[PDB]
């Protein structure tokens, strides 16, 4: 290119994050949400209870990490799916959390551990 | 026989013809360190996939708790290729009454303008092709007019390193900086292999030679010596190998595990400035000494080849989509009886796919 | 001026027919390079039918 380099991108995160769930029938750490706008939804990203991304100073109101990847533009997830779902119940994930911009981690896993996910070390 | 100068009535002789041909210089070419790749579109893809470990951290039994590991990390990325073209015409106002050099009064035929032409456009395309792999081995890939085509650092992620031998102090450690360049190659190599970083090429200029040569410690290190590589290096012809494309041997210099070969190749452009070969972009204090430390081709082995050569096709009527060539020389009538063009192509790019092994070397102190 | 006839002997007439692109027609062209002289021009006298 004119600037010298051509990136054509990094592979999105994969959905393996998930140590240890509840396993249901029905599936009991996982639910689905409403694709709120034009919203681009990856793996290890934390939700609100209306389906957007956690912000600076909303904390408190983490209600899952999301487990799928999700495109806007085509309203599907990665896998065909129509829905977008996260882990809000007892389970324990992996380090890899995608952080919004200027919002601390340590209030975003306690509010998580709150509600029984726990985080594992990762080297 | 031919006209005498002064008068058009007596004769004298012509006896031959004397020839500048100018100097070429080919020995990155002739290396074979560059394997040809052909290719049939006219980008390259290429996937980069890496991981990372990590030590335990000591957790205790009672409390049954564990550690876990990150996952890897795959990318990809896209190399441009560069274009060459050159034309070359023949017209009949150039052989019609033109007297052929070094004979007396026969005239110029087709062939002989042809065959010259010709070489010439091979030449310089030949002369392109080493500057072109020349600053692949630099680790950016500069035109010679200057614009950036792939720089290797960038698009692998990685930071170029270089050496100060420091060659001016004489109490400097040669072996030290050696042994820097040495272990350089083997921990960032990251193939996962064994690497033996004394499998190097470490190609220098004529100022840093002679500054390594004649330093205090190497040459009272081998003065006191009693085997023959002493005796050749002290008082002895000092260019073992060679067969450049100007000399028929190249300056080298054995000190440690590794030599050092003096390379005076350089080339000019349209605008008449000069391109040497072993130079460093920016540098130019004359009295600093500058070098370039590549792997052998037999260090990381056959199957992990990190020299490569892409080819592909030129732009022409019926060859698209098909392998490319190292050049492609076409023949064109002009209408009317009034000439003949010449087309020359080659679309190529040298790349490193591991750019953190190219290493510079300079004789200056940082 | 041609290819294939430069530094040949020439003639008195020089015809050649090229065809146009896609067969739209012929076209021709006549050449003659030629320039004639006398070795001896005081042989070559003019005569008038007027006093002088």
């Amino acid at each position: 290119a004119y600037q010298g380099f051509t990136k054509l991108g990094e592979r999105e995160p994969l959905n393996d994050i998930i140590l240890w769930e509840e396993i249901t029938p029905t599936g009991h750490s996982r639910k689905e949400y409403a694709p709120v706008a034009s919203t681009e939804y990856r793996v290890g990203e934390v939700l609100k209870a209306d389906g957007s991304k956690v912000a600076a100073g909303q904390e408190a109101q983490a209600d899952s990490v999301c487990i799928v990847n999700f495109y806007a533009d085509l309203q599907l997830s990665y896998h065909g799916q129509l829905k977008v779902v996260g882990i809000y119940r007892d389970a324990e994930l992996k380090d890899l959390l995608k952080l919004e911009s200027g919002v601390d981690a340590a209030a975003v896993k306690s509010a998580l551990k709150a509600k029984g996910i726990d985080f594992v070390p990762t080297g | 026989l031919t006209n005498s100068e002064k008068s058009r009535f007596f004769l004298a002789d012509l006896t031959g013809e004397v020839q500048s041909i100018p100097n070429t210089y080919g020995y990155i070419s002739g290396l074979g360190l560059f394997r040809s790749a052909p290719q049939t579109q006219t980008t390259f893809l290429m996937d980069l996939t890496d991981w990372d470990i990590s030590l335990l951290d000591a957790v205790d039994r009672t409390s049954r708790k564990a550690e876990t590991s990150a996952p890897e990390r795959v990318r990809q990325i896209s190399f441009p290729m560069m274009y060459f073209k050159e034309v070359e015409s023949i017209t009949p106002d150039e052989i019609q009454g033109v007297r052929q050099p070094g004979t007396a009064n026969e005239l110029t035929t087709e062939a002989v303008v042809r065959a010259k032409k010709l070489m010439k456009i091979r030449t310089k395309f030949d002369i392109t092709r080493e500057f072109l792999f020349m600053q692949a081995l630099k680790g950016k890939v500069i035109d010679a007019n200057g614009v950036l085509y792939a720089d290797l650092y960038k698009q692998f992620d990685v930071t170029k390193k270089t050496i100060y031998f420091d060659l001016d102090n004489p109490n400097s450690d040669i072996d030290a900086h050696i042994e820097d360049l040495r272990m350089h190659m083997e921990d960032e190599a990251k193939t996962g292999t064994v690497i033996n970083g004394e499998e190097i090429h470490i190609v220098v200029d004529r100022t840093f030679f002679s500054k390594l040569i004649k330093h205090p410690k190497i040459r009272d290190a081998y003065l006191a010596q009693q085997t023959p590589l002493a005796w050749q290096q002290i008082t002895g012809s000092l260019r073992t190998g060679g067969t450049d494309g100007v000399q028929a041997h190249m300056n080298r210099f054995y000190y440690g595990g590794v030599v050092f070969v003096q390379y005076n190749g350089k080339f000019k452009d349209k605008r008449g400035k000069t391109h040497t070969l072993v130079s460093i972009d920016g540098v130019s204090d004359t009295n600093v000494g500058v070098g370039h430390a590549f792997p052998n081709v037999a260090m990381l082995g056959e199957a992990n080849n990190i020299f490569e050569v892409a080819y592909a096709p030129c732009p022409k009527m019926g060859y698209a989509n098909t392998l490319g060539q190292e050049l492609y020389v076409f023949e064109y009538e002009k209408d009317r009886d009034e000439g003949i063009d010449f087309e020359a192509h080659s679309y190529m790019l040298p790349y490193c796919t591991r750019p953190q092994l190219l290493v510079d070397v300079r004789s200056d102190a940082e």
